[PDB]
């Protein structure tokens, strides 16, 4: 069982939630709304982190379209990207602060479940290999 | 302030106009705008009533028929009178009914009135 | 047998089109929700028309994995209720944020009047949002306060959940993982049943509008209660109908697994 | 049809003394109520526009009260200019009504 398979979707799918949130409250100009622009950076960040999907440790996997120059990008960072008590910690205080704003809670709770399975994944001792 | 034009002697049975033309005041609100006429010596007598926004107008039982009260622009209210009688001489007020902050309604502006004498 | 499928596929963009269009129509024509729109802008047509696709959907949703194709029909009936339930979702933010700004004085005149409403004893509230606190602490207490809110968030999650791991990925390689969390469908139907108990979204009563006339107390906002024209209106909400629709394929499915 | 009847049609006071005007409405006005003070030869003067609200630049003397059908207006101080005519207007119906003021009462100064 492979955590972080699951955790990758979890917290792409946040992304996009936070997007769609800061989204809806930068145009319908809600009260607070630069929480909601920072939503949607931070969201852009997510998605942007984690649509390189990794590595399997047994058996193959399937690439995202037009993977391999993100992952690549990702590949860059060393050890920050590698390692996923990086990516829990990094996920769960990039999802606090979207959470003071109602269009953005969704977005922060997901986050934060996907901040969650990284970390369970990263007990495990897993890690994100590039796929070459 | 509110001024009534018009009032003249008519002969019974014609038809006269009174002009309600304000000065520092908009009929574009939502108050009201009645026309209120009190014979010599005699009560007050409510005729009608023109909401400023609706523009729906209300008349008293006995002028509905033959009372036509419109806002023809923001400062000036028309009342209209046809098949007039003896007894519609009077002094004609135009008031506003100024519907205070509570929601309770008070003719806050009164005009002079324009003395009408019919015969 | 392509045909079929086809067909299939025609027919379920039709009747989720008509839906949503008709359920538009009715939530934005008529006068009766004349002062719920006036408060509420577009966003309550925006928000009941994926009411009624979701009913039909989540009613859908079930029937093609209760054996006793499918499955490419049942991924989707699931997208389109991730489409629908977004759109409803994104409408309701918008709700609550224009209710929140009314309640408080931070909303348009008018608005602002129609949200006192509710506040005596013998009046039906049509602005939801009743505490006066500001944004956006305002729509997170109603989040967490209304029991509408409660359950779509908790529904929603779910929602997330299911639609994230049941990726193909997860689906081929870790099924277990799938099986085991695809079993927050109970609580997406349980907290979905409920989620109307309340009928917070009120249009006016169907006995107001014959003592109190749209077009002539429209603009008589102020007056309500207190001239005879203009009686104050009263609000009602429609009744809870999601779970008419889903219980039907919750029992099919029941009785499925009780067979397995 | 609604009417309002003032019963006091004629009510004496000396100065510094008191005065009650009774306005009873036919029907139960919501306590929309308006009291208006006409010297002769002078529009009306709007004195309470709720059913007991002073109206601005009205003292405190002149005190509305009552509610549903029954109406009171009283005058604490009564002074010398206070000889004018008083009305009562309800504005609750104006749908079907053949006056909505109540009459008139003349107030004299003794
Ligand atoms: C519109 C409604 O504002 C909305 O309701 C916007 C809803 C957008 C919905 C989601 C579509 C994208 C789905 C993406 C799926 C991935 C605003 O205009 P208005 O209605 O006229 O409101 C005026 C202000 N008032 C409300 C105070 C009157
Ligand atoms: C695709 C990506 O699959 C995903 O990454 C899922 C991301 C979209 C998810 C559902 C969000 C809308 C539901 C919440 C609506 C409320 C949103 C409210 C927003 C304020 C999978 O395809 P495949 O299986 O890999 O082939
Ligand atoms: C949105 C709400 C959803 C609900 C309520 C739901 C519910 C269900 C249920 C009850 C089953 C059968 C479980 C069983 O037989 O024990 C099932 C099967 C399945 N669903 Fe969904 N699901 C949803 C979303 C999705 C989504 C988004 C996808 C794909 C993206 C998906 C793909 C599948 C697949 C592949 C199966 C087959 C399971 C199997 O063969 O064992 N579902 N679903
Ligand atoms: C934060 C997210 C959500 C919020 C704030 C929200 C809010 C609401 C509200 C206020 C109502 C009106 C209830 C009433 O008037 O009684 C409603 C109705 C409804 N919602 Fe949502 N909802 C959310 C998410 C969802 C999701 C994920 C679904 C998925 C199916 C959904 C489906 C429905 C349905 C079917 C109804 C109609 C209920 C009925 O007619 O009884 N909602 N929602
Ligand atoms: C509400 O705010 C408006 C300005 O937007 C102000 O004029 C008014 O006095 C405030 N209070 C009420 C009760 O409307
Ligand atoms: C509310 O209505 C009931 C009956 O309709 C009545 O007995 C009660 O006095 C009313 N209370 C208020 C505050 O209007
Ligand atoms: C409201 O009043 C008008 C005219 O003032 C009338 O045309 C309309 O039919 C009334 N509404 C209803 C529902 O009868």
């Amino acid at each position: 069982i492979e955590w972080a398979m699951w955790a990758n979707e979890q917290a792409l799918a946040s992304g996009l939630i936070l997007i769609t949130g800061g989204i809806v409250a930068t145009a319908g100009r809600f009260t607070q709304w630069y929480f909601g622009a920072y939503s949607i950076v931070a969201g852009v960040f997510v998605c942007l982190l984690e649509y390189p999907r990794g590595k399997r440790k047994k058996g193959s996997t399937m690439e995202r379209w037009g993977q391999k120059y993100m992952t690549a990008v990702v590949k860059l960072f060393g050890p920050f990207t590698r390692n996923y008590y990086v990516r829990a910690v990094l996920h769960l205080l990039l999802s606090v602060p979207a959470g003071f704003l109602l269009a953005t809670i969704l977005g922060t709770a997901c986050l934060a479940i996907a901040s969650g399975i990284y970390l369970l994944a990263a007990v495990r001792g897993e890690q994100w290999t590039p796929i070459e | 302030s509110l001024e009534e034009s018009g009032g003249d002697l008519v002969k019974p049975g014609a038809s006269l106009t009174l002009t309600c033309t304000a000065s520092g005041i908009d009929f574009s609100g939502y108050h009201y705008m009645c026309w209120v006429r009190q014979a010599p010596g005699k009560g007050l007598e409510w005729i009608g009533c023109t909401h400023s926004g609706d523009g729906t107008t209300y008349y008293a039982r006995w002028a509905k028929g033959r009372f036509t009260i419109s806002k023809t622009s923001s400062t000036t209210v028309t009342l209209q009178m046809t098949s007039l009688t003896a007894a519609d001489t009077a002094t004609y007020f135009c008031a506003r009914r100024y519907v205070f902050s509570g929601g309770y309604s008070g003719l806050d502006s009164w005009g002079p009135g324009t003395l009408v004498t019919v015969s | 047998n392509e045909g079929l499928s086809i067909f299939v596929i025609l027919v379920w963009l039709g009747l989720n089109v008509f839906l949503f269009v008709w359920y538009y129509r009715v939530y934005d024509i008529p006068p009766k929700f004349f002062y719920t729109r006036k408060l509420l802008g577009s966003a309550l047509a925006l928000a009941r028309a994926p009411a009624a696709c979701l009913n039909f959907n989540c009613m859908l949703i079930l029937l093609p994995v209760c054996r006793n194709r499918n499955l490419t029909f049942h991924k989707m009936v699931a997208w389109m209720i991730a489409l629908h339930s977004a759109i409803h979702t994104i409408a309701h933010l918008f709700n609550v944020e224009w209710c929140v700004n009314a309640r408080v004085n931070n909303s348009d005149p008018y608005s602002v009047a129609l949200s006192e409403l509710g506040d005596r004893q013998n009046e039906s509230y049509l602005n939801f949002a009743r505490k006066r606190i500001k944004n956006p602490e305002g729509g997170l207490y109603l989040a967490v306060t209304l029991l509408a809110g409660i359950t779509g968030v908790v529904i929603t999650l779910c929602l997330i959940l299911i639609i994230t791991s049941s990726t193909k990925t997860i689906r081929r390689s870790y099924f277990e993982v799938f099986w085991y969390t695809h079993h927050l469908f109970v609580i997406f139907f349980i907290g979905l049943a409920i989620h109307g108990a309340e009928r917070i979204v009120r249009g006016q009563t169907a006995e107001s509008l014959a003592v109190h006339n749209i077009t002539v107390c429209e603009q008589k906002i102020s007056e309500w209660g207190k001239i005879k024209e203009c009686p104050i209106p009263q609000f009602a909400g429609n009744p809870p109908m999601t779970w008419k629709w889903i219980v039907g394929p919750m029992f099919l499915y029941l009785c499925e697994r009780l067979v397995r | 049809a609604l009417v309002m009847t003032q019963t006091p049609s004629s009510v004496s006071a000396a100065v510094r003394g008191t005065v009650t005007i009774k306005c009873q409405a036919s029907e139960n006005i919501y306590s929309n109520l308006a009291w208006y003070q006409q010297k002769p030869g002078q529009p009306p003067k709007l004195l309470i526009y709720g059913a007991s609200k002073l109206a601005s630049g009205v003292p405190s003397r002149f005190k509305g009260s009552g509610s549903g059908t029954d109406y009171t207006l009283t005058i604490r101080d009564l002074e010398a200019a206070d000889a004018a005519t008083y009305y009562c207007q309800q504005f609750y119906d104006s749908l079907n009504t053949d006056n909505a003021f109540g009459g008139g009462t003349k107030v004299e100064i003794k």
